[PDB]
């Protein structure tokens, strides 16, 4: 057994941490309170869900988890949540005066202040792992912390752990929820710093998790709680060949070996089915064909784009619930007749498929109803650069004016780093159109 | 279709299908830079002090 | 009130969609790079697909269908037609063609030199015989058999070509503009020499003995459909039209999987020009599609009238000239 | 996340001890210090703008400035004047006389020291203190001329902390003497430089709105302070009460001001409402919104048609549907699509918080940054040359140490202000 470390960065990050160690919990029989009575081996153990959790002597099972916020309020309501019996205080860090949607002021300014106390803490998981294969961050693009910050710690992280592999789930930036509007320079900033030191990373669009709520789960106006609550699902999906037993994607190295063939084009792209509101009184339940035909389709993306008008690098089939291989190969025999599913020249045209049986958990009195099969699929498909251009363009719309840019210079930052940043961002765009076209 | 290397177990089963073939810094230089933003900060700090002080 | 920009200045089409919108009193045009539009007539190259559908509270909708350029690009299309088994290979209303490169080369002479044995006329987009000739003018370029027997309207013994207009909406309907037009060669055809191309081409810009016959070498259906009653004893319906209709339908379906933002978080229509030829034996041959194509004056009126109500009216509605082609 | 209030002069001091009595109703605290409400929203976030004493008494984080006796007198004999704590009562005997240079250079300066002394001990008990905001005129002498020697002695002291000002802007309509465009127009040089944030509160547009809209043939300075503690209240909401945006003074900073000098926000208010009349009828959102954005409903007397927004940040307040918010605040952008800067992306952010000022059930307030508050300036430009290319009343000035060069440098720095916002209009 291999373990990973868990490092949730900003609110978005630790409240998306909050989502996911609630739904492992319930997936591994884990309560509030840290036991765990379906484990017998008390006090160790090398099973698969150890990866996640360490065990104490006294039967508790702690998340190999470290939250930090360079602001209280968040981790604070952690600390005295309903799981708050479930984290040692060490592994929840917090200062006093956050990074105000500033990635200079995240990175530089109050990032210095705590970086080496984060490392420290990091470490003392890290003793404690036998044979730690690397890091999941999660985090977002636009707040000054969940960008600034994490962009610092991501650098040292490749110092202090150089063989160690580092994944990302990130939140892609979306008007509808965000609270600030220099987002974009925070974005390409913490891309351009993180890009080389990142070997797959997960992007979530919040707007695309944002109409899944409203279309498929009748929800008028989403809350974070809504939105965190179905991306938590998403991700148990991703993670659940590192907690289960199995042969597909079990450490993360075979996620970047899977689904990653160009280093620097390391964002694949999700999509997940199905999303059925608990308060629908009748439900017919999906098939393998009919659940599997949705992840081709753009409205159950995590980012909103047309992988009609690009070309697949790879493709996983991660399966939870009532499937069997039969079915999973007619349904992929129809879907390839019907759909525009283009893979480049260089690589084999097929699908992994990974299969759990344990079906979908859902947390009780949660707005996700119980469904018999699901199904993630993880598809590195160039069309995914579309995010890029949105991107790109409000970055170009605003840095034109230097508008807001003071506010970076004032951190000590140079306005150097904005063109320099933007220029790899048109070097990724580049790099998806020659592989796309 | 190929269907290869299926693997099985108690929690599942996974498997491969084919449909057709093919056709870092240091911590030297992060202390480096952290450290010559610190210096752009003091820099414009001193200046508003010595405006102030006019 | 709603919103629209204009990023295709040198669109004749939209810029009169564009006059009929904001005569209407409810559409206000805004500046080219205004992000908060509900349509956009956009630009011919690099349109900015993936921005669109991303504002809250604006239901977007664009004159151009993404991936439709793989029917209105000459290469393009003709390997959707190989490749595409609703086409296949034996496909009978488009002839012979093979791409090459400044390629399937050993393919082509594998039917120029069976050729041989026989009528070896071909055409590369320029008209020669024998064709070794024109792989050295190539030197990306497609090589098609030459029709060398068409249709010769009398008076005159003279070629011509059928654009007929084909509107496709945001629910993937098929629409044919009733009004089609004969762009005619005022030259009669000579088929000893394809040097002098003023016979064959039947273009109008490469007609400046124009417009003897008809004005501006334009003869439109209500012309066409009484000298094939004349002349040949038929309609313009069952001789012709019927077989129009017949290979417009099988191309936008072929691409429909492909093209179609039925789901898409944004919306799309196009207008297309379809250009067909007519043999000596009444059998229609398409010759190419055209993304972006221009009308013909006296039908300007009526076309881009129908364009607003059927493709922009019917996603945005106020407070026929058609025929549906089913699927 | 703390604040310090610092209200100087006579304008400063009644604008401020108006806002403390319609914040201290709203977060249910009497004029003892005693809390007797009834929801637990008000006392979540209470330590912004109060510090709790002895015997769970909640003490306002105000510090009264002025150089006359006169008008403290009036607030520490007021309905709420018992809540403030006594030391922090600074004040002189002398005056300023209206006058900018007794403020800022003779008279102010043998004060200033007091003040910062207290202004330093409120600070010192701070977890983590956000910055300052400051109530003042920028016609008189206390407010205007001390008032920015304190911003530009805070400044030094606390180089990294926000600062905040409420300025009302004088007006010939409402005018106390005639050398008050000579005072604004040496404190804007001022604030152009020493603030993060100021509220453009014009006594112009506060006059037109008793006078045209809500229907007072004579208003009086208590019916203008009605308008600035409503719209005082609203402003602040982000910043006093929980939400889904808990907000503080550099995040609004760096969200509104895209470029340091164009700091100075248009206020606006919705549904408009005079003293001792109630009107009955709820607003809709689509009226909240339509209201808060018509220029009726400004607090600085500029056309927004007549420039472009840069930055806006909206409040609704009360029980109502989230989803119509949305609506109609997007309806309202894409409508007038013209009127927000296409080069800052979704530059309109809005909150909604549950609590509703008293006496209103649906309430909508607005925060502009426009180009079209060069009209403000360019106004009271135009009424500084009138007298100043005459160097009339001047003598004021000179005999307290001022040369006119002083005066030349102002009137050119506000120019420049006004080239300024005149240079993002046309982009
Ligand atoms: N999906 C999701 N997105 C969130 C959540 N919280 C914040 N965001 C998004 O994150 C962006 C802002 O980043 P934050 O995480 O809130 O900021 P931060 O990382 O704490 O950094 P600072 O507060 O600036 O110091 C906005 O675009 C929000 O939409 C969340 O709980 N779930
Ligand atoms: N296979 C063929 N057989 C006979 N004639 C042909 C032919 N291909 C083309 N032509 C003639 O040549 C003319 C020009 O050919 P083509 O349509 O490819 O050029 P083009 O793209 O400039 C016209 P447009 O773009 O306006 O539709 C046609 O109008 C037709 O008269
Ligand atoms: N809105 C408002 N304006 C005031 C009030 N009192 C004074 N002013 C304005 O402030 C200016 C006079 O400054 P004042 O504050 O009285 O002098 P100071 O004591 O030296 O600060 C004039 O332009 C008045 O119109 C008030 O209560 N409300
Ligand atoms: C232009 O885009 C903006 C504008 C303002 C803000 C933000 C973004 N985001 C913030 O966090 C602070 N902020 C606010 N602050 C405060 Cl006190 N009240 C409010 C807001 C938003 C609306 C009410
Ligand atoms: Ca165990
Ligand atoms: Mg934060
Ligand atoms: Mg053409
Ligand atoms: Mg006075």
């Amino acid at each position: 057994m291999r373990e990973c470390i868990s490092i949730h960065v900003g609110q978005a990050g630790v409240q998306i941490g909050n989502a996911c160690w609630e739904l492992y919990c319930l997936e591994h029989g884990i309560q509030p309170d840290g036991q765990m009575p379906s484990d017998k081996t008390i006090g160790g153990g090398d099973d698969s869900f150890n990866t996640f959790f360490s065990e104490t002597g006294a039967g508790k099972h702690v998340p190999r988890a470290v939250f930090v916020d360079l602001e209280p309020t968040v981790i604070d309501e952690v600390r005295t949540g309903t799981y708050r019996q479930l984290f040692h205080p060490e592994q929840l860090i917090t200062g006093k005066e956050d990074a105000a949607n500033n990635y200079a002021r995240g990175h530089y300014t109050i990032g210095k202040e705590i970086i080496d106390l984060v490392l420290d803490r990091i470490r003392k998981l890290a003793d404690q792992c036998t044979g730690l294969q690397g890091f999941l961050v999660f985090h977002s693009f636009g707040g000054g912390t969940g960008s600034g910050f994490t962009s610092l710690l991501m650098e040292r992280l490749s110092v202090d752990y150089g063989k160690k592999s580092k994944l990302e789930f990130s939140i892609y930036p979306a008007p509808q929820v965000s609270t600030a509007v220099v987002e974009p320079y925070n974005s390409i900033l913490t891309t351009h710093t993180t890009l080389e030191h990142s070997d797959c990373a997960f992007m979530v669009d919040n707007e695309a998790i944002y109409d899944i709520c409203r279309r498929n789960l009748d929800i008028e106006r989403p809350t974070y709680t809504n939105l965190n609550r179905l991306i938590s699902q998403i991700v148990s999906s991703i993670t659940a060949s590192l907690r289960f037993d199995g042969a597909l994607n079990v450490d993360l190295t075979e996620f970047q070996t899977n689904l990653v063939p160009y280093p620097r084009i390391h964002f694949p792209l999700a999509t997940y089915a199905p999303v059925i509101s608990a308060e629908k009184a009748y439900h017919e339940q999906l098939s393998v064909a009919e659940i599997t035909n949705a992840c081709f389709e753009p409205a159950n993306q995590m980012v909103k784009c047309d992988p009609r008008h690009g070309k697949y690098m790879a493709c996983c089939l991660l399966y939870r619930g009532d499937v069997v291989p039969k079915d999973v190969n007619a349904a992929i025999a129809t879907i390839k007749t019907k759909r525009s599913i283009q893979f480049v020249d260089w690589c084999p045209t097929g699908f992994k498929v990974g299969i759990n049986y344990q079906p979908p958990t859902v947390v009780p009195g949660g707005d996700l109803a119980k469904v018999q099969r699901a199904v993630c699929m993880l598809s590195n498909t160039t069309a995914i650069a579309e995010a890029w251009a949105r991107l790109d363009h409000k970055f170009d719309l605003m840095y034109a004016k230097r508008a807001f840019v003071h506010w970076y210079v004032g951190e000590g930052m140079e306005e150097g780093e904005f063109s320099e940043a933007r220029e790899d961002m048109a070097a990724l765009e580049k790099d998806y159109e020659e592989v796309g076209v | 279709m190929e269907v290869i290397e299926l693997n099985k177990c108690t929690s599942g089963q996974s498997f491969e299908v084919i449909l057709k073939p093919p056709s870092d810094p240091s911590l030297e230089e992060i202390q480096k830079k952290l450290e010559a933003a610190e210096e752009r900060r003091k820099y414009q700090e001193a200046e508003l002090l010595k405006h102030l002080a006019e | 009130m709603y919103t629209f920009v204009v990023r295709d200045e040198n669109s004749s089409v939209y810029a009169e969609v564009s006059r009929l919108l904001l005569a209407t009193g409810q559409w206000k045009r805004l500046r080219k790079d205004n992000p908060r539009f509900n349509l956009m007539l956009g630009e011919r190259n690099r349109l900015p697909f993936g921005r669109l559908g991303h504002e809250p509270g604006l239901v977007q909708l664009v004159n151009y269908y993404r991936g439709a350029d793989k029917l209105c690009r000459k290469a393009s299309l003709v390997k959707l037609i190989k490749t595409s088994p609703e086409l296949s290979e034996s496909c009978t209303w488009f002839p012979e063609s093979y791409v090459i490169y400044p390629d399937e080369r050993e393919v082509f002479l594998a039917a120029y030199n069976r050729r041989r044995e026989g009528g070896n006329v071909w055409i590369a987009k320029l008209i020669s015989s024998e064709a070794s000739e024109l792989l050295d003018f190539i030197d990306v370029h497609v090589i098609q058999k030459y029709l060398e027997k068409p249709l010769l309207l009398e008076p005159g013994h003279r070629k011509f070509d059928i654009r007929s207009w084909v509107l496709v909406d945001h629910l993937y309907n098929i629409y044919l503009y009733r009004e089609g037009v004969l762009r005619t060669s005022s030259e009669p055809y000579n088929s000893a020499n394809f040097q002098d191309k003023t016979c064959h081409l039947t273009n109008h810009c490469i007609q400046k003995n124009y417009g003897r016959y008809e004005e501006g070498n334009e003869m439109f259906f209500e012309e066409f459909n009484q000298y094939l009653m004349d002349a040949l004893n038929t309609t313009l319906e069952n001789s012709i039209l019927l077989q129009i209709k017949h290979i417009i339908r099988s191309c936008l379906m072929c691409i429909e999987p492909a093209i179609s933002t039925k789901h898409l978080h944004y919306q799309s229509f196009q207008l297309f020009g379809f250009d067909f030829m007519v043999d000596e034996e009444l059998k229609v041959w398409l010759i190419e599609v055209n993304g972006a194509p221009a009308c013909a004056q006296k039908l300007y009126a009526e076309l881009c009238q129908g364009i607003v109500d059927v493709a922009i009216s019917s996603v945005f509605p106020l407070a026929s000239i058609f025929i549906k082609l089913h699927h | 996340r703390e604040i310090v209030h610092i209200q100087a002069g006579q304008c400063g001091n009644q604008i401020g001890a108006k806002f403390w009595e319609v914040i201290s109703d709203e977060h249910g605290i009497d004029p003892t210090g005693s809390y007797h409400g009834d929801s637990d929203l008000q006392l979540e976030r209470i330590n912004v703008y109060y510090n709790e004493a002895t015997g769970n008494k909640y003490v306002p984080r105000a510090i009264l400035v002025d150089l006359e006796p006169g008008t403290m007198d009036s607030v520490r004999s007021g309905p709420f004047g018992q809540i403030f704590r006594p030391d922090n009562f600074v004040f002189g005997q002398s005056g300023a006389g209206n006058n900018w240079a007794k403020g800022h250079y003779t008279e102010g300066a043998e004060l200033v020291d007091s003040v910062l002394d207290v202004v330093r001990k409120e600070s010192e008990s701070c977890d983590c203190l956000q910055g300052f905001q400051l109530t003042h005129s920028l016609g008189g002498g206390t407010g205007s001329g001390m008032g920015t020697l304190l911003i530009s002695k805070i400044r030094e002291e606390y180089p990294d902390r926000i600062m905040n000002t409420f300025s009302v802007m004088p007006s010939p309509k409402v005018s106390d003497t005639v050398v008050e465009p000579y005072n604004a127009t040496l404190s804007v040089h001022q604030l152009v430089e020493n603030t993060d944030e100021t509220y453009c509160i014009d006594n112009e547009a506060l006059y037109d709105i008793c006078f045209r809209t809500l229907k007072l043939t004579t208003p009086t300075y208590g019916d203008l302070n009605h308008l600035v503690s409503a719209t005082m209240s609203g402003v602040t909401t982000c910043l006093r009460f929980p939400g889904q945006l808990n907000a503080d003074l550099r995040k609004l900073a760096v969200n509104m001001v895209p470029f340091p000098r164009l700091h100075f926000f248009m206020p606006g208010f919705a549904p408009l409402t005079s003293r001792g009349s109630q009107q009955y009828r709820a607003l809709t959102v689509p009226e909240l919104t339509q209201q808060m954005f018509d220029s009726k409903n400004m607090m600085a007397a500029c056309d927004p048609r007549h420039g472009r927004y840069l930055t806006v940040a909206a409040i609704f307040r009360g029980r109502m549907s989230m989803k119509e918010v949305d609506e109609q605040m997007l309806n309202v952008q894409n409508k007038n699509s013209s009127y927000f800067v296409e080069w800052i992306p979704n530059n309109v952010k809005t909150a909604v918080c549950d609590i509703p000022p008293r006496g209103l059930k649906m309430s909508a307030t607005f925060i502009g940054n426009s180009t079209a508050i060069q009209e403000l300036f360019k106004r009271i430009s135009e009424q500084f040359t009138a007298m100043f290319r005459r160097k009339a009343f001047l003598h004021w000035y000179t005999g307290e140490g001022m040369d006119e060069m002083e005066f030349t440098e102002a009137e050119s720095n506000m120019n420049d202000l006004v080239s300024e916002y005149q240079q993002y209009q046309d982009a």
